[PDB]
RNA sequence: GAAGACGGUCGAACUUGACUAUCUAGAGGAAGUAAAAGUCGUAACAAGGUUUCCGUAGGUGAACCUGCGGAAGGAUCAUUA
RNA sequence: UUAAAGUUGCUGCAGUUAAAAAGCUCGUAGUUGGAUCUCUCUCGGCCGAAGCGUUUACUUUGAAAAAAUUAGAGUGUUCAAAGCAGGCCGCCUGGAUACCGCAGCUAGGAAUAAUGGAAUAGGACCGCGGUUCUAUUUUGUUG
RNA sequence: ACGGGGAAUCAGGGUUCGAUUCCGGAGAGGGAGCCUGAGAAACGGCUACCACAUCCAAGGAAGGCAGCAGGCGCGCAAAUU
């Protein structure tokens, strides 16, 4: 059941049992990594690079071809962002709710909807401070967030 | 309180003295001496209760005051003098000699002994220190200090004291394979061979002992008294040989020993 | 959320002996489920079962005999000394003749009659009769 | 449902000792406010001095006059209406007499017919009422 | 001068530091011999105890204390005094009626020697019992292992 | 080497303030309690003769009445292309 | 005052209408958390030292836990409650034993449950080189 | 509320009592200070003060039963100078 919603919805991806790279795929792991470096130099997230190779280049799982997954390729080449992918998209979303909120003060919908985006940020910042992906003094302050994204 | 106690209640007495409940409020309260008051048998209990020589605590006074009683070869006119382990009680008017050794059940025993054995006793070495222009000393468990000991006497060994002179004759060292008696705890009065000694630095050594039937037990190191070199005891032993019978076969001994009657 | 996978996999096979079925599906399986199920099988309560291996966490299909009255879990897994096993098998079992308490000792997941022989305490996992 | 963890004994032990307070049998014996309100102070009996003989009326479905006695207790000065039990037992009592009083039997509640009366006379003038009623003894003056 | 911050002269009291020397002693080296000792329960004396210049009369490696009794442990919480820290010990107390436990904690003020420098809060430390060092302090820090979130 | 004094310290206790707490004399009125089978309506239980109940504001001899907004624990589980 | 009282409920109660679910949601502490991993080096006489391994909880053993009370063994107080006595024709006896929570010592087990161990490799194991300090034996003693 | 050893009840879990003869603490009307001594802040020792109170020739003198008995008071409530 979804965290800050009353919906108990079931929709996801179903990975197959056969874990091997299939027969027709004529891309080696070095060629896939070379594709990933260009698609990251274009300025895409790890969640967007895995889509482009699936749709156009026919790569089902990059973890199945290369042996490593997407983020551990970019963080080993060096072309990786400091704050992670999902924490960025929450901080960037809480900016646009907060930016729109100074225009319309009476909107008590997005005033409630800001706290849910707020309370998801501290759930992730706690996790990243625990796993030491973030420095242990990083805090979300509501005024500096226009220069974090 | 303010200053030391001079009475002993009866229920608060040591259990092994075997004083009954209804004879009085007070128990004999051992005098200060060589032994701890929990580890001793006063001379009033040896004469009145065990030997049945006296009948009241005034007849023990009348017996001891005729100077008929020597404890370790010195005449004792205190009826609450604490006699303890390996102490020789010589009564010369009758001709008996006793040694205080524990038996298998955690008490003392009336152990009559031959006057050829009553000229010596064993002691256990407790602290060894030098001093006073470099002269070495022992301290045994009777507080007997014997200056100029043998250099191969160390702590936890056993000396053999000559009781007329006070001097050491020969000793046993603490090793494995030596015959030992347990003088404290729940395995008290038990005789076995030292198997093993586990060291716990900053705490107590545990000394695993092995019976003559195979019954292994352990104690702390301070409840260990080396009696013999090898397996031969340098003193005599009581009627039971320091080997504790479980209560089933202790029952079987009675219900088979009554069948020798008629 | 699913706290206690062994709890949901025993009330899945409790609720189907009621309804009279001959097979259960119990997903997901841990290996505490397979040890518990093997103890019930060795005392004739269950019969043969098959571990379906998807790459995630297996499911089990268990063929049922009609012999199990009750299958239960104790939560939390209290610690049980061997001198305190009689109170547990008097609160949980229907008689002195049948029924078993499963506890996880350091010698393996076992009964209460096995744990008495090998002289072992453990933590109580559950019961069946 | 109840909490059921293995480290939850402080939640369990302290929920009970707050929930124990809603038990009126618990509270009336642990709060202390009903033992300073008790006229005895937690004694089985007490002595007093008879002020007057007020006789009080029975409750609703049955009619009589219960003969009582207004007592003023010695040990704390409190006043008490106690019931003189059998028949012809007010005729052993005069005013200003010393009376040992008991409870009635319901532990500080009234006993059915009599309204608001929680005590009964036991002895008058240091002789027993059962000794006077059954004629075993004589009233001492 | 990096030691003598006090109003009396900080001096390791067993070591004589005014021995008369000859011309190869004044020209060679100004060598202060240091007093250290071995705590007897398998705690290694640090090299800072053998090479330092700190002076501490309650340090268990260089001062006048002997470690005897219980050897315990705890994690650091507050280092805000002069030479002493606050550790908290965590334990579970069994309640018999409910057959359950409860979280419990107790604090200890404990002396930290200057040989254990660069100690951060939140790491496990072994403590050792000695005589009273102050009104509340009776343990001395013996070895400092670092929390698992270090490198 | 006694009496006695200076100074220090320990400290019972005393005096007067403040905060209290408790034993004690006094008109006035105050609230609930023991009953009441005393008088006017009949609010409620039937569609209880204004369906009832809930919150909230106002007015009275009073049970209450009325304005707003709910609920059915309603007197409808339903009203026709 | 205890049982009766499953009317205080850990075992083991209740919460639509009988007394009772917070108006709704977020949230720190607390409580609870999904699969997964099959003992060796330097010495003494092959057998002991010394080290461990990431730390514990758990479980089993040990030793230490005052007597009296409680349980329980023996014993015809004339029976019994008691007592620690007694029995045989000077001798032969007994005065046992269990239990003694939590905390602290000890040793075996390794299932369960917490926890570590290398991810910008200042990682393991190897032999290679450098820098600083320095053992105490070596030159019949002696500087 | 002196604490334990323990006591009552009890299927299992529990609940309540433990002033009371054994161990440990404290205290001798209330606080305080000492002398002697190995040991006391001792009360069947002393010095004060606060509280009671005995003799007196009115100047003075002596006190401490929560020891055993016994008395009064208190009280529902407890034995022989």
């Amino acid at each position: 059941g979804r965290m800050h919603a009353p919906g108990k919805g079931l929709s996801q991806s179903a990975l197959p049992y056969r874990r091997s790279v299939p027969t027709w795929l004529k891309l080696t792991s070095d060629d896939v990594k070379e594709q990933i470096y260009k698609l990251a130099k274009k300025g895409l997230t790890p969640s967007q690079i895995g889509v482009i190779l699936r749709d156009s280049h026919g790569v089902a799982q990059v973890r199945f071809v290369t042996g490593n997954k997407i983020l551990r390729i970019l963080k080993s080449k060096g072309l990786a962002p400091d704050l992670p992918e999902d924490l960025y998209h929450l901080i960037k979303k809480a900016v646009a709710v907060r930016k729109h909120l100074e225009r319309n003060r009476k909107d008590k919908d997005a005033k409630f909807r800001l706290i849910l985006i707020e309370s998801r940020i501290h759930r992730l910042a706690r996790y990243y401070k625990t796993k030491r992906v973030l420095p242990p003094n990083w805090k979300y302050e509501s005024s500096t967030a226009s220069a974090l994204v | 309180a303010r200053g030391p106690k001079k009475h002993l209640k009866r229920v608060a007495a040591p259990k092994h003295w075997m004083l009954d409940k209804l004879t009085g409020v007070f128990a004999p309260r051992p005098s200060t001496g060589p032994h701890k008051l929990r580890e001793c048998l006063p001379l009033i209990i040896f004469l009145r209760n065990r030997l049945k020589y006296a009948l009241t605590g005034d007849e023990v006074k009348k017996i001891c005051m005729q100077r008929f009683i020597k404890i370790d070869g010195k005449v004792r006119t205190d009826i609450t003098y604490p006699a303890g382990f390996m102490d020789v009680i010589s009564i010369d008017k009758t001709g008996e000699n006793f040694r205080l050794i524990y038996d298998t059940k955690g008490r003392f025993a009336v152990h009559r002994i031959t006057p050829e054995e009553a000229k010596y006793k064993l002691c256990k070495v407790r602290k060894i220190f030098v001093g006073t222009k470099g002269i070495p000393h022992l301290v045994t468990h009777d507080a007997r200090t014997i200056r100029y000991p043998d250099p191969l006497i160390k702590v936890n060994d056993t000396i053999q004291i000559d009781l007329e002179t006070g001097k050491i004759t020969d000793f046993i060292k603490f090793d494995t394979g030596n015959l030992c008696m347990v003088t404290g705890g729940a395995n008290l009065g038990r005789i076995g061979v030292i198997t093993n000694r586990e060291r716990h630095p900053g705490s107590f050594d545990v000394v695993h002992v092995k019976d003559a039937n195979g019954n292994s037990f352990a104690t702390r190191l301070s409840n260990i008294f080396v009696i013999g070199k090898g397996n031969k005891p340098w003193i005599s032993l009581p009627r039971g040989k320091g080997i504790r019978l479980t209560i089933a076969e202790e029952r079987d001994k009675r219900l088979a020993a009554k069948q020798s009657s008629g | 959320v699913r706290m206690n996978v062994l709890a949901d996999a025993l009330k899945s096979i409790n609720n189907a002996e009621k309804r009279g079925k001959r097979q259960v599906l119990i997903r997901p399986c841990s290996k505490v489920i397979v040890r518990f199920l093997t103890v019930m099988m060795k005392h004739g309560y269950i019969g043969e079962f098959e571990i379906i291996d998807d790459h995630r966490a297996g499911k089990i299909v268990v063929n049922l005999t009609g012999r199990l009255n009750k299958c239960g879990v104790i939560s939390p897994r209290f610690d049980v000394q061997l001198k305190d096993l009689e109170k547990w098998q008097n609160n949980l079992l229907p008689s002195r003749q049948f029924g078993f308490i499963v506890l996880t000792t350091s010698a393996g997941i076992m009964d209460h009659e096995e744990a008495r022989r090998k002289h072992t305490g453990g933590k109580i996992l559950g019961f069946f009769f | 449902g109840k909490c059921r963890g293995l480290r939850t004994a402080r939640k369990l032990r302290s929920h009970r000792r707050d929930q124990k307070w809603h038990d009126k049998q618990y509270k009336k014996a642990h709060l202390g406010t009903a033992l300073k309100a008790n006229p005895f102070g937690g004694a089985s009996h007490a002595k007093g001095i008879v002020l007057e003989k007020v006789g009080v009326e029975a409750k609703q479905p049955n009619s009589a006059i219960r003969k009582c006695v207004r007592v003023q207790l010695i040990k704390n000065g409190k006043k008490i209406t106690a019931f003189v039990p059998n028949d012809g037992c007010l005729n052993f009592i005069e005013e200003n007499d010393e009376v040992l009083v008991a409870g009635f039997g319901r532990k500080g509640h009234a006993v059915g017919d009599i309204p608001g009366v929680r005590f009964k006379v036991v002895k008058v003038a240091n002789v027993s009422l059962l000794a006077l009623y059954k004629g075993k003894k004589e009233r001492p003056r | 001068a990096d030691i003598q911050t006090e109003r009396a002269y900080q001096k390791q009291p067993t070591i004589f530091q005014n021995k008369k020397r000859v011309l190869l002693g004044e020209t060679g080296k100004e060598k202060l011999p240091r007093y250290y000792k071995n705590i007897g329960l398998g705690f290694k004396t640090p090299k800072e105890a053998i090479e330092g210049t700190y002076i501490d009369k309650k340090c268990p490696f260089t001062g006048n204390v002997s470690i005897r009794g219980r050897i315990l442990s705890g994690v650091v919480t507050k280092m805000k005094m002069q030479r002493t820290i606050v550790i908290r010990r965590d334990y579970l107390h069994y309640i018999r009626k409910y057959n359950r436990f409860e979280k419990r904690h107790k604090n200890m003020s404990v002396h930290l020697s200057p040989c254990f420098r660069d100690v951060q809060i939140g790491d496990i430390v072994t403590v050792g019992e000695c005589r009273p060092l102050s009104k509340t302090v009776r343990f001395n820090v013996l070895k400092v292992t670092k929390a698992a979130g270090t490198k």
